[PDB]
């Protein structure tokens, strides 16, 4: 799964040996348990991620602009009614999603419109997909940190920097509201490597597989 | 109230010298028709880990430093039996010193 | 929460978590034993 | 082939129905189980117990975060005669409107239950007052279930499973468990209660802020390194004296002042203090008993063997004794739950009539509710016990490793033995029955003077020895010249006295002939269950129907109808049978406890003595006068808050009567029928297509009475418990 | 052979001797396993160098001046609040803590990352070895006695060195366990 | 199947074989009886255990013996 792992002295799990790129060994669910499946999830993962590169850059123009802000900004008027702009969005989606689907099973790239895949003036190359995938994460959870300080902290992305660099001391999310439950999860994701570290060391061998109910694993313990 | 220290080191000084020179020849009799040569013995063989553990300690049964088999761990026993009268009789002097009688009157 | 941060508790935690586990939790529990009894081999 | 049963090839190779219940029940039947030796039974039993540990303290750490989220727990400790315990809030979607505004009980804004285990004066009484404490309780508890459970997942890999002989090792673990589990497990408790408790009843918070800069006693350990303990119980708490606050109160720790709390109750906090810290400086003492690797200590089979009494009194003793008890698993599991349910017993027993929490003897339905509990609870470990104790006698029982020791004098007249049982549970019978029609007609002919009652004067005669004062006899303890009575007449003799003179409490109520009536009825019952119990477990490996019973297994269903009829033959079937005698005597002890201290509570304690002579006044005044509120839970007219104890009064009523469903009628009328759905379901249109993979089978007849017991048990239980607490609630 | 851990004569069955600081010293025999010996030996070196430097902190910042003692400096006034110290003190010394073990797994010895001998100035000696144990046992000795001053005498250890020192027969083990009840209140 | 044994207390009354309609019991040549017969088990996986031949035993205790255990699809006796 790549000689960078998730943590330090991590090992791959069996099928998850590092074939296809971006892999780190971060599977502890083992959702992915089948190649087609982890194909599938692959995509899944470059869409979200994609998407999520959007929004943040979207949310990052937004707020550097002056534009107010965006979970408020579903209540704000607009040209053109809402019921029919959900009605054009999903008409327009019914075709877009239609032919990426039907690439996608054809080919498997992530295309647009006619064009699988959509790559006109072409620098496809394995390290461009591996920073887009590392972007991407990175990108969904950039967004999932806007939705938090969104929610708590009720300021934008650049208001909660300028707060973070006003006083780092203070001006957290461990002294928010959520802050002793984030204490407690960083405290077990700490934990948590080091607990499959004795779960190795002490089941030297046999299987030892995560036997869970979206994996059928479980079939050969 | 009886002073804690002389019934303490009285107590413990008669039950230790009641181990060694007096119960010690019943000792090491009781115990050698309990776990003697032809009778039970060692209940264990040894092969294991958690197996060797029931398996004697390894300063209880080195030699007598002592003139008689009194040993570290008879010691220990004896001291503890004497602490525990002492204790006995400091409490029955403490009751007895607050005015409240046990006995039958 | 105050006086009650270890496993904080919101207003619509019975009427959110109830659900899950009178309704999706013996589902799943009802699919992974039928996969389970039904297994050949 | 299936692999549903991985334990078992042979069950994983049945086609039918039968594959999955007779894989789910024998789940943890390990001895049994295919290719399993003895060291990896024995490491399946630790990891098993370890998970059962963690179940444990999940389930009551779930106890602790429900209480103090859902419940009213400060309210209860601000008023604890008025504020009514919650146990958790209650969303149920298919409420209606009324139904929710008729359980916003105890001063609560939705709908709550109200919970009747008493915690609430549980925990008021060891010192816990905020809900932050019982957070961080629940936290805590739920963190050593995970240890407890990681554990149990540590002892199954290799390099930590211990060997067959580390559990064989019976004097150290004795030794380890008397001394540790025992001894310092009280002594911390008590070392706690006094820290936390002691001051919480005087109005002093002790947490974990501030229990290093306060002190349990003034006096500050200065009586522990000298002789004084007597400054312990220097001042005690005086009897105008509150739980919540300091008024009149004193500085100790341990004292004996006995009785209850004037205010509470309850027994007094520093009673139990001196109590545990005394059990548990004796059982540390006791636990450096046995012989471990030093020199010293005692051998379990050197004292077995030892102690054979001469002239052959007892044969050869207890000699070959040791090996028995530590090769069988099943003898140390039924001495165990023997113990277990002894204990469970004189604990029912032993809190009503002394209350240990403040203000429990004011909730009654949490004080019947928990005696009822804990009695069944007690009755079920005692048929586990016994039925444990046959698994022993035919699964591993060597005659000529103990020959002629007690184990098989016993077994060698066990006729005798089962003969006796069944002439006195007879006796009982027919005379208590006698007595009691006696009673019954005589009072229905207009004229109770002529009923027998018989006046226990053995029972009344020992409370007076005890210390009650009503029935006049000049005895020990009661006279004041007495030796009895003199000893300890500064100690405890004035509060037990005035505890056990007051008939407001529970403390040993007066007995009239209906209670010596209602006493051998259920020495009868206990009598007829230890009559089936215990020639099932003689009759478990041989009789004279069927020596060879120890080759066909514990639970196996008959032998067939030759020699007359073999049905229910097995000790098995004799335990399932003396679980419905069980259910019977635990349900009279319940109906005595219950009705006396109902009618104590009322105040008509005459109706009681007068009443439960007959048993057509009993059935009147405890079935039907008790059941009014009960089945008016859900009225047409009006509904309230009893609509929860009618429906699972109604409930236990429909599992109880499906139980029967399954207890009259027997395979083999069943199984034509499901081969008659069998030719429905695969020789009909449109749903010939679907069909089974598991061939539908009628149920055992093992497995038949394992459910109708289980149903009969549920609906008893069910049904019982909701009468109880609809019928205790109702009036208060 | 070896100067043994008390007078009587033992030949100790499991302990030859060419343990680091070995003498004997097992009186109820726990560690009979080899992985176990290696294993908690490994423990037992970085519990006595948790310990010196435990002690160490103590009596540096005792003798530097602080206002705040060392019982009482977990509920003090800082730079960083205690909500947001946490995180990075268990995330970093984990990370730490899963290197060591996933070295130690087939080196056998500590190390702080990544050079596992971890001696850049060498005189990597056994007698260096002896020392380092024996000074970290004498360390965790130290500082259970610290805590128990701290528990017992409510004082500061090198305050209750000069205590010991001012009045040697009145401030002893009976001075402060039975004639001073009032150590909560300022003794 | 069930596990179907005959001892040697077996005479050979040639009756335990008429009371089975399963064909599990069949009758061997023997020596320790008057009979010279002994009840043997070829097809003990066709049985289903219904004890009849325990009813037509008349020896005590019985010569011929079925012990229940691992079930099957013709030990049942299912024609499904
Ligand atoms: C003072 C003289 C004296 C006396 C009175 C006794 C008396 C006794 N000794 Mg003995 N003993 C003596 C001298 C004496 N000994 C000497 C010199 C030695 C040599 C050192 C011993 C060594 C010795 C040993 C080694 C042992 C005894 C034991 C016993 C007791 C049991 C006797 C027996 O065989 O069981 C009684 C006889 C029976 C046949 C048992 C019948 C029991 C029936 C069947 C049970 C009935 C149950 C019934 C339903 C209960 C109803 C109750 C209701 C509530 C339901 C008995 C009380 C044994 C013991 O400890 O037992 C307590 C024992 O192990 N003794
Ligand atoms: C409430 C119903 C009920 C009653 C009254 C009984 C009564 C009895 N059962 Mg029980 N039993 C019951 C339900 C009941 N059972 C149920 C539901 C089960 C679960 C299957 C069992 C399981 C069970 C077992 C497993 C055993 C018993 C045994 C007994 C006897 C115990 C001995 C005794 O108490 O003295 C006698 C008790 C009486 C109530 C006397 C009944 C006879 C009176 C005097 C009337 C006699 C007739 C009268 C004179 C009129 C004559 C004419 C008339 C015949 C037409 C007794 C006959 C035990 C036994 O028989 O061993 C000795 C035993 O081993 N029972
Ligand atoms: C929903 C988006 C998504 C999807 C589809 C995937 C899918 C995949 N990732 Mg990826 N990943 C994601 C998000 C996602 N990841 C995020 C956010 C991170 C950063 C934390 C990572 C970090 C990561 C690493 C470091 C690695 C992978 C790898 C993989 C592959 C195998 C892992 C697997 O089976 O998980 C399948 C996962 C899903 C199908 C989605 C998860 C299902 C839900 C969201 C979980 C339920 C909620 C759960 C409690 C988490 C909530 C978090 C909370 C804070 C919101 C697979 C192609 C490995 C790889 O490349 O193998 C080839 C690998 O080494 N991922
Ligand atoms: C700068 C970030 C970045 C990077 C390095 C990549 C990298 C890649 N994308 Mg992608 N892309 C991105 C963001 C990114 N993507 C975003 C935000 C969108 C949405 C507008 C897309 C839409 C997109 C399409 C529609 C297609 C790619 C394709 C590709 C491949 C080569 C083309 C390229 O470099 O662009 C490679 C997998 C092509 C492909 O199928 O590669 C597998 C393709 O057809 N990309
Ligand atoms: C094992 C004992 C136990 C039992 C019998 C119950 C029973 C109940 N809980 Mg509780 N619960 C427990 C432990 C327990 N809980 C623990 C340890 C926690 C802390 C994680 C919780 C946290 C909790 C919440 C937050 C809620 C409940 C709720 C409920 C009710 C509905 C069932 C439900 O949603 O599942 C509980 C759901 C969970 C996700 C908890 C699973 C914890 C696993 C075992 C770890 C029911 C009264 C709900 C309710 O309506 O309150 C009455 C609700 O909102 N429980
Ligand atoms: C802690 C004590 C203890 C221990 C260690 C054991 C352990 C054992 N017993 Mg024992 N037993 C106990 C208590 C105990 N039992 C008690 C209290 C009883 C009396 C009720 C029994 C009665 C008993 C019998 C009669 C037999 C055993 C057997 C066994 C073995 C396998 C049982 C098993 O796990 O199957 C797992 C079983 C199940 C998972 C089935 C569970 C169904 C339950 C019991 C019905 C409950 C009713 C209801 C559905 C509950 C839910 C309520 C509903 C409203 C939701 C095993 C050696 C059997 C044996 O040795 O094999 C030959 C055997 O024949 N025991
Ligand atoms: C076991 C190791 C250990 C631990 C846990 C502590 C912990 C502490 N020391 Mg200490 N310290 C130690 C060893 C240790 N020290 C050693 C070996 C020395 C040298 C002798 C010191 C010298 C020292 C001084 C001089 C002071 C502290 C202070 C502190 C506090 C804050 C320091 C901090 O994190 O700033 C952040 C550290 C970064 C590296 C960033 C904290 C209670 C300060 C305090 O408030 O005293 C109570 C203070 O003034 N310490
Ligand atoms: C019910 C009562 C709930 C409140 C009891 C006080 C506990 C409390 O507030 O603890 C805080 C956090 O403690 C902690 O977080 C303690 C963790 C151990 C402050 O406690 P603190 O750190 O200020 O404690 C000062 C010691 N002198
Ligand atoms: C092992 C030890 C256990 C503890 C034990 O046995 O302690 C023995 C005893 C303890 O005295 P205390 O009872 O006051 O000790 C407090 C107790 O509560 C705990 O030890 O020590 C002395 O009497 C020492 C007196 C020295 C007096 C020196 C006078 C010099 C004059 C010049
Ligand atoms: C089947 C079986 C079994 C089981 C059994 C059982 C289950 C039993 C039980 C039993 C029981 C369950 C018993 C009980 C007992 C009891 C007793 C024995 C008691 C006693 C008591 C006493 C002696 C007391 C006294 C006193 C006191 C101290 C105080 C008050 C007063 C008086 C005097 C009362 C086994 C396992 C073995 C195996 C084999 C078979
Ligand atoms: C060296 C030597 C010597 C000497 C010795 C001695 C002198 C000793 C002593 C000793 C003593 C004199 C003592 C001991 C002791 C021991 C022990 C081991 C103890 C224990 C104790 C205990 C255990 C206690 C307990 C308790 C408590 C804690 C509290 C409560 C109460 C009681 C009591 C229970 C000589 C010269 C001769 C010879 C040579 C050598």
């Amino acid at each position: 799964a790549g000689r960078e792992m998730w943590y330090p002295g991590a090992t791959p799990p069996p099928h998850l040996d590092g074939s296809m790129l971006g892999d780190y060994g971060f599977d502890p669910l083992r959702l992915g348990t089948n190649p087609d499946r982890l194909k599938w999830f692959r995509e899944a993962e470059l869409m979200n991620g994609r998407w999520a590169m959007a929004a943040v850059v979207g949310i990052l123009f937004t707020d550097l602009v002056g534009l107010p802000k965006w979970w408020e900004a579903g209540a704000q008027t607009y040209p053109i009614d809402n019921q029919t702009l959900l009605i054009i969005e999903i008409a327009v989606f019914s075709f877009l999603e239609s032919k990426r689907y039907e690439g996608y099973k054809k080919t498997g790239g992530t295309g647009f419109a006619f064009f699988f895949p959509f790559d006109p003036m072409g620098m496809r190359s394995q390290d461009k997909e591996l920073k887009e995938l590392k972007n991407g994460r990175l990108a969904m959870l950039a967004f999932l940190g806007f939705a938090s300080t969104a929610a708590v902290n009720g300021q934008g992305p650049i208001e909660s920097l300028q707060t973070h660099l006003a006083d780092p001391a203070h001006n957290n999310i461990f002294t928010s509201s959520v802050g002793k439950e984030s204490c407690v999860f960083v405290a077990v994701l700490s934990i948590l490597p080091m607990l499959i570290e004795a779960n190795k060391a002490l089941g030297k061998g046999q299987e030892s597989v995560p036997l869970f109910p979206w994996n059928e694993e479980w079939e050969k313990v | 109230l009886i002073a804690a220290p002389v019934a303490i080191g009285g107590s413990t000084a008669a039950l230790l010298a009641l181990g060694r020179f007096v119960f010690l020849p019943y000792q090491r009799r009781r115990t050698d028709m309990e776990v003697g040569p032809g009778r039970l013995g060692p209940k264990t063989t040894g092969d294991t880990f958690f197996d060797r553990l029931q398996k004697p300690a390894s300063f209880v049964e080195t030699k007598s430093k002592d003139p008689s088999g009194f040993g570290l761990i008879d010691v220990l026993g004896w001291g503890a039996l004497g602490h525990v009268f002492g204790y006995f009789l400091l409490a029955c002097s403490s009751l007895q010193d607050a005015g409240i009688e046990p006995f039958p009157r | 929460a105050t006086e009650g941060y270890p496993f904080v508790p919101p207003d619509w935690a019975p009427a959110l978590f109830v659900p899950l586990t009178g309704l999706v939790l013996p589902a799943v529990g009802m699919a992974w034993a039928f996969t389970y009894i039904q297994k050949e081999r | 082939t299936k692999l549903f049963p991985k334990f078992s090839q042979g069950l994983a190779q049945d086609p039918s129905t039968r594959r999955i219940w007779y894989g789910l029940a024998t789940a943890h039947d390990f001895e049994s189980h295919d290719g399993m030796t003895e060291e990896n039974l024995y490491q399946k039993i630790f990891a098993s117990h370890f998970g059962q540990l963690a179940i444990i303290f999940l389930w009551t750490s779930g106890n602790l975060f429900h209480v103090a989220w859902q419940g009213n727990f400060e309210q209860w400790v601000t008023d604890p005669i008025h504020v009514r315990p919650i146990a958790h809030a209650i969303w149920d979607p298919h409420f209606g409107q009324p139904a929710v505004e008729a359980f916003t009980r105890g001063g609560a804004s939705g709908p709550v239950n109200i919970a009747t285990s008493g915690v609430y004066q549980w925990w008021y009484t060891i010192g816990l007052r905020s809900n932050q404490e019982l957070y961080v309780s629940s936290v805590f508890l739920a963190l050593v279930s995970a240890v407890f459970l990681f554990a149990g997942w540590l002892h199954l890999q290799p390099n930590f499973q211990p060997s067959l002989s580390w559990f064989k090792d019976a004097e150290s673990r004795l030794n380890h468990h008397l001394a540790g589990l025992f001894g310092v497990s009280s002594l911390a408790w008590t070392g706690h209660l006094v820290h936390v408790a002691i001051p919480e009843s005087r109005g002093q918070h002790v947490g974990w802020d501030n229990f290093l800069s306060v002190l349990p006693h003034p006096q500050g350990l200065t009586p522990f390194w000298s002789g004084n303990w007597a400054a312990y119980a220097q001042n005690p708490d005086t009897a105008s004296h509150a739980f919540g606050t300091a008024d009149g109160s004193g500085t100790a720790i341990l004292t004996f002042l006995g009785g209850f709390h004037p205010q509470t109750q309850s027994l007094w906090l520093s009673d139990m203090a001196h109590h545990h810290l005394a059990i548990a400086v004796l059982f540390i003492v006791a636990g450096h008993m046995y012989r471990t690797n030093f020199g010293i200590g005692h051998r379990l089979e050197a004292i077995l063997e030892a102690h054979t009494p001469p002239a052959g009194g007892l044969g050869a003793g207890h000699k070959g004794l040791f090996h028995t008890v530590n090769n069988s698993l099943h003898f140390q599991l039924g001495l165990a739950l023997a113990s277990v349910g002894t204990i469970t017993s004189l604990v029912a027993q032993h809190m009503y009539s002394l209350p240990p929490y403040a203000y429990l003897a004011v909730d009654f339905t949490t004080q019947a509710s928990l005696y009822t509990h804990h009695q069944y609870i007690a009755g079920f470990i005692m048929c586990g016990a016994f039925a444990h104790g046959a698994i022993f006698f035919i699964r591993d029982y060597d005659p000529e490793q103990n020959k002629g020791n007690v184990l098989a004098r016993v077994l060698d007249h066990k006729e005798a033995i089962i003969s006796h049982l069944s002439w006195v549970s007879l006796f009982l019978g027919f005379h208590t029955l006698g007595l009691y029609v006696h009673n019954d007609v005589v009072q229905a002919f207009g004229t109770p003077e002529k009923q027998i009652l018989i006046e226990p004067v053995f029972a009344q005669w020992i409370q007076a020895a005890q210390g009650k004062s009503l029935y006049g006899f000049d005895l020990l303890l009661a006279s004041s010249s007495s030796p009895a009575y003199s000893a300890g007449q500064s100690l405890w003799l004035p509060g037990w006295l005035e505890a056990i003179n007051n008939n407001q409490n529970s403390l040993f109520l007066t007995i009239g002939p209906g209670d010596f009536l209602v006493h051998h009825a259920i020495a009868l019952g206990l009598h007829t269950t230890t009559l089936i119990l215990v020639k099932g477990a003689l009759d478990a490996r041989g009789s004279k129907l069927m020596p060879d019973k120890k080759d066909f297994g514990y639970s196996f269903p008959c032998d067939g109808p030759g020699r007359g009829g073999t049905c229910d033959i097995s000790a098995y079937d004799a335990f399932y049978l003396a679980v419905f005698w069980m259910l019977n005597t635990i349900g009279w002890v319940t109906f005595y406890w219950h009705w006396k201290h109902l009618t104590l509570w009322q105040g008509n304690v005459s109706q009681f003595d007068e009443s439960s002579t007959y048993l057509m006044g009993w059935l009147r005044d405890y079935l039907w006068l008790n059941s009014s509120q009960l089945i008016n839970g859900y009225n047409p007219f009006g509904m309230n808050s009893l609509s929860v104890w009618a429906w699972t009064f109604l409930f236990g009523h429909l599992v109880y009567a499906t139980g029967f469903m399954f207890l009259i009628s027997w395979r083999g009328y069943w199984q034509e029928l499901i081969e008659t759905l069998v030719w429905a379901h695969e020789k009909t249109p449109l749903a010939n297509l679907v069909y089974w993979k598991d061939k539908p089978v009628a149920l055992s007849i093992v497995q038949a009475r394992l459910v109708g017991l289980a149903h009969f048990s549920v609906g008893y239980i069910f049904t019982y418990a909701a009468f109880l607490i609809a019928s205790t609630a109702g009036r208060f | 052979n070896r100067p043994l851990w008390l007078p009587d004569v033992i030949p100790p069955p499991h302990l030859n001797g060419t343990l680091p600081g070995d003498s004997g010293f097992d009186p109820l025999g726990l560690g009979l396993n080899e992985e176990r010996l290696k294993w908690y030996v490994e423990a037992e070196k970085m519990n006595g160098r948790w310990a010196m430097m435990a002690v160490t902190g103590i009596m540096g910042q005792e003798l530097l001046g602080v206002p705040v003692k060392w019982f009482e400096a977990g509920a003090a006034e800082y730079d960083l609040p205690v909500q947001a110290q946490v995180p990075i003190l268990f995330l970093v010394m984990g990370f730490l803590e899963t290197k060591r073990f996933q070295g130690f797994r087939e080196t056998g010895t500590s190390g702080f990352i990544n050079s596992y001998p971890f001696d850049p100035v060498g005189l990597n000696s056994p007698k260096h070895a002896v020392n380092e144990v024996k000074n970290g046992r004498l360390a965790m000795v130290a500082f259970v006695g610290f805590a128990v001053q701290a528990l017992v005498t409510r004082t500061q250890p090198i305050e209750g060195l000069q205590k010991h020192l001012a009045d040697p027969f009145g401030k002893n083990i009976t001075y402060y366990l039975t004639h001073t009840p009032e150590v909560i209140a300022g003794t | 199947a069930h596990v179907v044994k005959i001892y040697d207390t077996c005479i050979g009354c040639t009756q335990c074989v008429r009371a089975c309609p399963l064909d599990v019991l069949e009758m061997v040549p023997w020596d320790g009886c008057k009979a010279a017969q002994m009840a043997s088990s070829p097809r003990t996986e066709d049985c289903v255990g219904c004890k009849r031949c325990e009813t037509a035993c008349p020896t005590d205790f019985l010569s011929v013996r079925v012990y229940l255990g691992n079930e099957s699809t013709r030990s049942l006796g299912l024609a499904y």
